[PDB]
RNA sequence: AUAAGUGCUGAAAGCAUCUAAGCAUGAAGCCCCCCUCAAGAUGAGAUUUCCCAUUCCGCAAGGAAGUAAGAUCCCUGAAAG
């Protein structure tokens, strides 16, 4: 089938707003979200109904026609409840802690590594061996978790370093 | 120390505007000097910007909305706008020239009556707005 | 593993394109390869 | 001569490769490029020639 | 930043408190005087002018007299311009004394090298010689001019000509002692220029 | 016998805009307004052209992947010293120079062709200082 | 006079800004004087002010004052600074040294006004107007 | 700002995907920062200060003569050659 053809509801507090040049925004119980779209593409919304009218078929139109819909879906979902992603931390003593608003991780390096997030996203730590990022949008938490993981990639010979909240790494043997 | 004139009300014509021209020019030039500029080219450019007919017209219109004036001020503004004289410049129309004449006449009448407390404040406000 | 002739080895190697090049990506990184 | 005629026959909406065709068609106007050119010393007759040309191009 | 202008006088030595020898270059000064200000609304940068070592009134012409008579002082012989500086602690006529360098600071010293004349290659560019025996007829000559194929000489060869006399800047020197009375500045090391010459002592750019 | 005009010519200033136009397609009619091949009195050795002013020169465009793969080379006279610039850095920091180099390759090469090139006035903005010559407007014929 | 304040570094203005403010000063004085004398017709006020505010009458007034042993050292320096300033485009119907000598006069007036030397400027322009009108 | 690489969201292809839209990171390389020369940059720039109320011919353009600020000739020399 196709994903650019499904439908999208709109909760009560979630209020979308159409504007010239197709630059829809959203007002919800967790913050705002604006994202300009392609000028050619047509966006049309009804109460509890989302529609993406596509012009004559082409190679790039069948792509944009799904991209915009997926983005609107992610947007309404984030403004409804928001996304998050945890970060397990195995170590043999590798431990993360909190300091004001920023993050500090004492990996095997010889000096503490500092990680500070941008505005609109917070970094919570529920325990000294786990990190959990929380934010409204999806690409933001994605990028923040990637930049936090890229401090210490997981070694394959033994689980050592940062890894995602649920993932399997391969294992060799060393003697 | 300018000795007073025999009367500052029988100047029915444009003499009020004639003096107000040079008064406003002195004020805006001294202000531009205080800002710091010294080259004559940009000094003259900004001076012309602030002293043009349309600029004075817009400043008068804007100050009209603030009710910054009193009764005799409206009296002298009217007496200035009832002036029919000369020919308007080729670059501008016949309407805004009358507003400029009114502003210049008001400035001249304020100057020629030793009311510097109103004059300095009025020109300070006019310059402040025109430099927006 | 650069070579002018890329083709899957096991059954689970995919073939994609990036920036106008031919790449074979897989789960076992001994099979990852790129044409040109 | 061809450059000057081309310049003088574009302030009328024609070009050269169409003015010349319309002149060869509208009757047989045998005015040489030298004299048709020189007649841009005054641009009242040349406009008449160009109008007679533009007639036959429809 | 900050800086002044003085005269090289010659090298000497001083013992520190550790009891160790230190080469030292002496530089005299006087109260310099700000003669002009170059702001960004009149020019394209920020810079003040400094004067130094006034000269007697017979050796000055009317242009220079009139230029230096707007700060109410005497015709100065050396005029320069210190560009990168804060321009609110300087007024025309005000002075800039030597008392702005504390001990143990780090400065730069700009000066004109001393002339060497028309020098060859072995001395100018520090090249090598040929042999002096074994039947040779080659020593103290600048070498091959290059390959045959270009049919010409590449721009950038190194030949004899006039050496020295350029402008040079030494970096990361250090103040030893600042005699506020006699207007002296003891700088460690040596500085370019012949004795009795103009020397510009600015603050450190690298940091 | 044909009128060969010489020191009997007049000139007139024109204003051209570059907001939303392809390079090489603008500099191909400007480079023939300068030369004089729009005047019924065109003589080939007197430079019967006229002056052209260009504004919004930082709004020019290039089709395809030219803003990354059009290079501008320039050589010094020293060995090894071949310097290079791409089109993005040029259009960002030297727009007027980009347009001057464009137009300069479309004119004759002698000693009249490089005084035809003194009549071109390129600017990067929306206001020009030449408000005394009464410069009229000129929309592109194509 | 007017109620202004001082401008920092008023002894460092080039010869042009001084004349720039002095032209306005002289215009104010001469217009107020022609109005005080008794007149209402703007045509006649222009036709008369264009007798004293021309470079010829200004150069003349300057030569008259100067040849009368009226000035001092600092006014002489300000005169030289006004006359030595080289800029502008000469008017089409005047010499190019009487122009300089009138710019010197306007620079003198402007420098006298920008230092709160009120009474000296007042008497100077008084004698200037008195000569020019005679 | 980039190279190779590592990417985050994301469809064509209901999944997957570094890319086609979009958002990053990433080298002794590249452009600045450091040092020197530089407006004959004939596109010959800017700033500050000195000199200017002459005399002849020439209807006029202009030409000529004495000069002003300043400079040079000539002489005593070297931190220069
Ligand atoms: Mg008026
Ligand atoms: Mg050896
Ligand atoms: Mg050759
Ligand atoms: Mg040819
Ligand atoms: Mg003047
Ligand atoms: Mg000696
Ligand atoms: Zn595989």
């Amino acid at each position: 089938s196709r994903v650019g053809k499904k439908l999208l509801e709109i909760p009560s507090d979630v209020t979308v707003t159409l504007n010239d040049n197709n630059t829809v925004a959203v007002k919800g119980p967790k913050g705002e979200l604006t994202r300009t779209f392609h000028p050619d593409m047509e966006i049309k919304v009804e109460d509890n109904v989302l529609t993406v009218a596509r012009p004559s078929d082409q190679k790039e139109h069948r792509a944009l026609h799904g991209t915009t819909r997926s983005l609107l879906g992610n947007m309404v979902e984030g403004v409804s409840k928001g996304f998050e992603r945890g970060l397990e931390l195995v170590g043999v003593g590798y431990r993360a802690s909190k300091s004001g608003n920023k993050l500090v991780l004492n990996v095997g390096y010889s000096h503490p590594v500092e990680i500070v997030p941008e505005e609109g996203i917070e970094i919570e730590v529920p325990s000294q061996t786990k990190v959990v990022v929380k934010g409204t949008d999806k690409e933001r938490v994605g990028a923040i978790a990637a930049n936090i993981r890229a401090v210490r990639s997981p070694e394959p010979y033994k689980g050592k370093g940062i890894r995602y909240e649920g993932e399997v790494v391969r294992r060799k043997e060393g003697k | 120390e300018f000795d007073t004139i025999k009367d500052s009300k029988q100047l029915n014509g444009l003499a009020l505007a004639y003096i107000g021209n040079a008064i406003f020019e002195v004020y805006v030039r001294h202000h531009l000097l205080k800002q710091g500029f010294t080259k004559p080219n940009d000094l003259h450019k900004k001076s012309s910007r602030i002293v043009s007919a349309k600029s004075q017209a817009e400043i008068l219109f804007f100050l009209q909305n603030q009710s910054f004036f009193t009764e005799e001020e409206e009296a002298v503004l009217k007496r200035g706008r009832n002036a029919k004289s000369g020919t308007t410049p080729k670059n501008t129309d016949v309407q805004t020239y009358r507003y400029s004449t009114a502003f210049e006449a008001l400035l001249g009448y304020l100057f020629l009556e030793k009311k510097e407390e109103r004059l300095s404040q009025l020109v300070a406000e006019a310059i402040q707005f025109g430099t927006s | 593993k650069v070579r002018p002739s890329v083709k899957p080895i096991c059954e689970k190697c995919k073939v994609i394109r990036r920036k106008g090049k031919v790449m074979v990506i897989c789960e076992n990184p001994k099979h990852k390869q790129k044409q040109g | 001569w061809i450059t000057r005629i081309n310049a003088a026959a574009r302030m009328n909406g024609l070009s050269y490769s169409r003015l010349m065709h319309g002149l060869k068609l509208s009757g047989i106007e045998v005015n040489r490029k030298m004299l048709a050119d020189l007649a841009v010393n005054d641009l009242t007759a040349f406009n008449q020639l160009a109008d007679a040309a533009k007639a036959q191009l429809n | 930043t900050k800086g002044i202008l003085g005269r090289k006088i010659g090298m000497t030595q001083v013992f520190a408190e550790n009891g160790d020898l230190i080469p030292v270059t002496v530089i005299e000064a006087a109260p310099n005087v700000v003669l002009q200000k170059k702001t960004a609304e009149n020019d394209g940068y920020e810079a003040i002018q400094l004067g130094f070592d006034d000269k007697r009134e017979k050796l000055s012409n009317k242009p220079e007299k009139g230029h230096v008579a707007k700060a109410e002082t005497a015709p100065k012989r050396f005029v320069k311009e210190l560009r990168g500086v804060e321009m609110d602690a300087y007024e025309v006529g005000q002075e800039v004394k030597v008392e702005i360098f504390s001990a143990g600071e780090i400065v730069d010293v700009t000066g004109v090298s001393k002339g060497k004349g028309f020098q060859g290659a072995i001395k100018r560019h520090g090249q090598s010689r040929g042999p002096m025996s074994h039947g040779s007829r080659y020593h103290r000559r600048p070498g091959s001019m290059g390959p045959v194929d270009p049919n010409r000489v590449f721009k950038g060869k190194l030949l004899p000509g006039r050496m020295g006399g350029e402008q040079i800047t030494v970096q990361n020197l250090e103040i030893v002692k600042v005699d506020a009375e006699r207007n002296l500045l003891l700088i460690k090391g040596n500085v370019p220029g012949a004795k009795k010459s103009l020397i510009t002592v600015k603050s450190a750019v690298k940091s | 016998t044909p009128m060969a005009n010489a020191s009997t010519i007049e000139r007139k200033w024109l204003v051209v805009d570059a907001a939303g136009k392809t390079l090489g397609r603008l500099s191909s009619e400007v480079a023939a307004i300068l030369r004089g091949k729009h005047k019924p009195t065109y003589t080939p050795h007197v430079d019967t052209g006229d002056h052209v002013i260009i504004i919004n020169a930082e709004k020019i465009e290039l089709t395809g992947k030219k803003l990354t793969d059009k290079i501008y080379y320039r050589h010094t006279q020293h060995p090894g010293g071949l310097k290079s610039r791409t089109a993005l850095e040029m259009r960002t920091n030297y727009p007027e120079k980009m347009l001057e180099l464009a137009i300069k390759g479309m004119l004759p090469k002698g000693s009249l062709g490089r005084q035809m090139f003194k009549k071109l006035n390129v600017y990067r903005g929306s206001e020009h200082p030449h408000e005394a010559q009464k410069p009229e407007v000129y929309e592109l014929r194509g």
